[PDB]
């Protein structure tokens, strides 16, 4: 999940892209 | 954990800017 | 358009607060 | 959608709840 | 106070209602 | 504690959305 | 009205920063 | 109030201080 | 002017996210 | 500057990158 | 450290409001 | 740097002024 990946480690912009529709 | 809520409120705006017209889904649970 | 982008920026934050654990799907126009 | 409605009129908490999963 | 109740424990929307005028 | 300041900045927006026309008061001390 | 709501959303954040420990009362029009 | 003034003209830090407790 | 101030408020946040470690210089009109 | 361009048209991620150090 | 990123996102808006027409520079590294 | 001064200790508004152009 996004909470367990992007908030316990800093996510780069691309790592945010994975949750886009 | 309130810190989780704070970062989640930063994650939604990060998804909003990144996705744009595509849209995003936020599913912590 | 820009002001719609601004309102959507606040709209996702409002949705994040109101929904909470349930989450939401944000689809723009 | 959400942009068409809530960005033209102020949405009440129940209306925001309609967009929740 | 609000700092000692809503920030050391996650407050639901209703718990935010208590501080409204 | 800076973390206190960050959550307080999230608390004011939570009160703003919740209260609306009624208004809110923020009194940490 | 919506754009007033948007400005008030940024207005409370600006007041929170400027005031600090003193706090403030936010009464809308 | 605060909305009538600062949302029609940019408010300087002293004007924002006027709303502090 | 106010709405330009509002867009710049979101503009700096967008720049902060996009740039990251590099940083940026924000010069208004 | 940044205000003149991106506050009149939506700026793409590359355009925002142009303002990075 | 994500907490560093969160406060930095609060620091940029603090600089934006404080500086205004002068502008600000954000250089963590 | 700003990260080592204003985020590990709460900075007052004036402490934010130092990083203005
Ligand atoms: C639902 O609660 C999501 C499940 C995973 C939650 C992880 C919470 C971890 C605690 C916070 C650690 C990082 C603090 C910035
Ligand atoms: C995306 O293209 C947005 C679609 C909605 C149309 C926006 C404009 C509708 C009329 C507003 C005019 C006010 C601005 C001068
Ligand atoms: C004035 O300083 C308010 C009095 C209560 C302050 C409590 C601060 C507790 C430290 C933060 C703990 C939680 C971190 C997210
Ligand atoms: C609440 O009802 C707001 C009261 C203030 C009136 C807002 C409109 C004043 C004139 C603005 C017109 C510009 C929008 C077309
Ligand atoms: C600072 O003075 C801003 C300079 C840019 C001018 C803003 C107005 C340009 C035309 C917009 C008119 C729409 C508002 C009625
Ligand atoms: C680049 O990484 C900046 C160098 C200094 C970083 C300090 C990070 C300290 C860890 C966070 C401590 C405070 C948490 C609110
Ligand atoms: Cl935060
Ligand atoms: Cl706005
Ligand atoms: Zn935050
Ligand atoms: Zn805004």
């Amino acid at each position: 999940g996004i909470v367990e990946q992007c908030c316990t480690s800093i996510c780069s912009l691309y790592q945010l892209e994975n949750y886009c529709n | 954990f309130v810190n989780q809520h704070l970062c989640g409120s930063h994650l939604v705006e990060a998804l909003y800017l990144v996705c744009g017209e595509r849209g995003f889904f936020y599913t912590p649970k």
